[PDB]
């Protein structure tokens, strides 16, 4: 005798890019982590007086 | 090449430094000129009538 189960759907979220959280990031998609240690961004500021 | 022109480049920011710092220097004392002549509501403004 051979049976049916029943199952539902995964319940799914969109991702992230309709959310207006992406204001808050701007997201540039990277491609190795293992890859890079320790990223760094430098300021250099003059200032007037 | 990238020395000489990375050293020229030193004292332009120096002397734009040097007058767009001055330029304070009308905006400072023209404020502070207003300021010596500047007599407060509660004493001017029974004498104007």
């Amino acid at each position: 005798e051979a049976l049916l189960g029943v199952y539902t759907n995964v319940v799914e979220f969109v991702k992230f890019l309709e959310t207006a959280l992406a204001a808050a990031c701007v997201n540039t998609e990277f491609k190795d982590l293992r890859r890079m240690i320790d990223g760094k961004i430098q300021f250099k500021i003059s200032m007037p007086t | 090449f990238t020395e000489y022109a990375g050293a020229i480049k030193t004292i332009t920011s120096a002397l734009q430094f040097g007058m767009d710092a001055l330029e304070r220097g009308l905006v400072d004392t023209v404020l502070a000129v207003k300021l010596r002549h500047a007599p407060p509501v509660f004493i001017l403004k029974t004498l104007g009538d």
